[PDB]
């Protein structure tokens, strides 16, 4: 039988849609060890070799359709006892330049995922792997070489009897790929910074623990003789003050067992450590379920009289350092029935109502962890 | 005139790059790489390169995608040559690729005596709704290049200045390794 070949709809620029199912284009495998630590790669590759030896429902309309305007969404299977626990995030980067840092103030920045195993039992993700158009394809994420990693952030409260291995199942979304694009205003509503405030260990004990970070987070993450620097931090460093409503991330990373109460509140630079009237200052108790793992912490305007600078010269000190800082107390005790320590990670998730001041001429140190 | 125009926006200091010490002599010149902060002399010249680590730099050294306009200063110093000597000559070119079948987007000429002050700006701009990705093999995009060329490592001694128009916008993180302290 004879037949109009060119009218056939074979001209299909539709981009990949359905059932999750039939939306499925790639799973790969991340090997734990059970003897990992903190900034331990996972896990480093490109995002498109995800797809290499890949045989799911969307393997190829992933790699053939030259144009997709959803998303691609990211789950991540894992799960370990609550005698223990840890935090893996996972991350996606436009790029890189050469033995480029892999600490997780680096490595997170744009978009990520950071959970707990010993709390999840699964954890998923949307992103939008062209940052600045409505729509991508298998062929721009190749040659505009985009990365993905996964990465230790905390190593294992109490190690597993052996290794785990995480599962990680990519397919695509019908979310609609808005952009996220900074920009010069000096009012915005909303800018994202996902900073790595850090890390803050706090040792079991009946101490006074006390840890700060500055909300001066311009400048970059002070490394040795050299700094860690990633496109949002770089991006808030063009403006010499500011201010706005913070929104913080803050992560359990170590396991149910290890528990302690922790207060936040900002204040400055001139309260020294083994001060019990920390209290006095507006603060927020944040305790977790052993469910629990994340908390969002609000800071509005009224919480700061004017705004501050970006960055201060390193040499610096507390006493001297007239910018806010936020703290976290250990309100009552670290402890548990298991040894470790209690891990909390904090981010800075974005501004709100953001105000830019004046143009910042820059310095070249950058703040220390 | 006896009367200059005020500037006023801040520009930031981003590269510098000396000529080779005496004896050299010998025509040379040195390329910058405007957007990811490079400075490459010609051949095997000794020339003196420094890169400073300001918002600016640490912005375009990280942003993936960019656009929009940035306006750029470029001082050229300055030894302590006898004017009536002076013999010294500034050529500058911006280019979008060091390969030799790419031509000059743009070319300034300075004979200035003791030292000089060039002003111009530039556009960049991609395909991908606007913006541009600094040499990544999609679409064939390339960065910015500042070729500058000196007549007398001698009497010449250059310093690049940079500052983002507020139209400027970027997306998308770099993972750059660590930034050594100047």
């Amino acid at each position: 039988m004879e037949q109009n070949l060119f009218a056939l709809s074979l001209d299909d620029t539709s981009s990949v849609r359905g059932s999750l199912l039939d939306t499925k284009f790639a799973q790969t495998r991340v090997l734990l060890s059970k003897a990992m630590a903190g900034g331990d790669v996972l896990l480093d590759e490109y995002l498109y070799d995800v797809v290499n030896g890949q045989d799911f429902r969307a393997t190829v309309a992933f790699l053939r359709t030259h144009v997709i305007t959803g998303k691609i969404k990211v789950t991540a299977t894992t799960n370990i006892s609550d005698n223990s626990g840890c935090c893996l995030m996972l991350a996606i980067n436009s790029g890189v330049r050469g033995k480029y840092s892999t600490d997780v103030y680096t490595i997170c920045s744009q978009d990520s995922m950071t959970w707990n195993p010993g709390c999840k039992k699964n954890f998923s993700f949307t992103f939008n792997p062209n940052p600045c158009g409505d729509s991508w394809s298998a062929e721009m994420i190749s040659r505009s070489r985009v990365r993905m990693t996964v990465i230790c952030v905390s190593g294992w409260t109490l190690s597993p009897t052996t290794d785990v291995i995480a599962k990680l199942d990519w397919s695509i979304v019908n979310e609609k790929c808005e952009p996220t694009i900074y920009h010069l205003a000096d009012c915005q509503n909303w800018l994202p910074l996902n900073r790595w405030m850090g890390k803050l260990t706090f040792p079991q004990g009946v101490t006074s623990e006390v840890r700060r970070m500055p909300l001066s987070i311009g400048g970059g993450a002070g490394a040795t003789q050299a700094f860690l620097a990633n496109m949002p931090n770089s991006w808030i460093s063009m403006w010499r003050y500011f201010r706005g409503e913070l929104h913080f991330e803050v992560t359990k990373m170590s396991s149910p067992y290890i528990k302690a109460t922790v207060t936040f509140l900002i204040a400055f630079g001139n309260l020294s450590d083994a001060f019990g009237f920390y209290e006095s200052f507006p603060h927020r108790i944040v305790q977790f379920a052993e469910v629990e793992e994340k908390c969002t912490l609000v800071f509005s305007q009224q919480e700061f009289v004017t705004a501050w600078s970006t960055q201060v010269n390193p040499r610096t000190t507390l006493e001297a350092d007239g910018c806010p800082y936020l703290y976290a107390i250990i309100h009552d005790s670290t402890t548990g029935t298991i040894s470790g320590d209690f891990n909390l990670g904090v981010k800075l998730v974005g501004i709100k109502d953001f105000c830019g001041i004046g143009s910042n001429p820059g310095i070249d140190g950058s703040r220390l962890l | 005139g006896p009367v200059c125009a005020e500037a006023s926006d801040v520009y930031s200091p981003c590269m510098i790059a000396s000529t080779p010490p005496a004896p050299f002599s010998d025509v040379t010149a040195v390329t910058f790489d405007l957007i990811n902060g490079k400075i490459t002399p010609v051949g095997d010249d000794n020339w003196n390169t420094h890169i400073y680590n300001p918002p600016i730099m640490n912005v375009l050294r990280t942003a993936a995608w960019k656009s929009g306009t940035i306006h750029v200063q470029l001082n050229v110093r300055g030894a302590g040559v006898k004017r009536a000597d002076w013999d010294g000559q500034v050529f500058v070119y911006l280019r979008q690729s060091m390969n030799p079948e790419s031509y000059d987007a743009r070319t300034f000429v300075i004979s200035q005596p003791g030292s000089a002050m060039l002003n111009f700006s530039f556009d960049i701009i991609g395909p991908n709704s606007g913006f541009e990705f600094a040499e990544s093999p999609w679409a064939n995009q390339t960065t910015w290049y500042l070729e500058c060329v000196a007549t007398n490592p001698r009497q010449i001694q250059f310093e690049v200045n940079m500052r983002f128009d507020p139209n400027f916008r970027v997306a998308g993180n770099i993972l750059m390794p660590p930034f050594p302290l100047s």
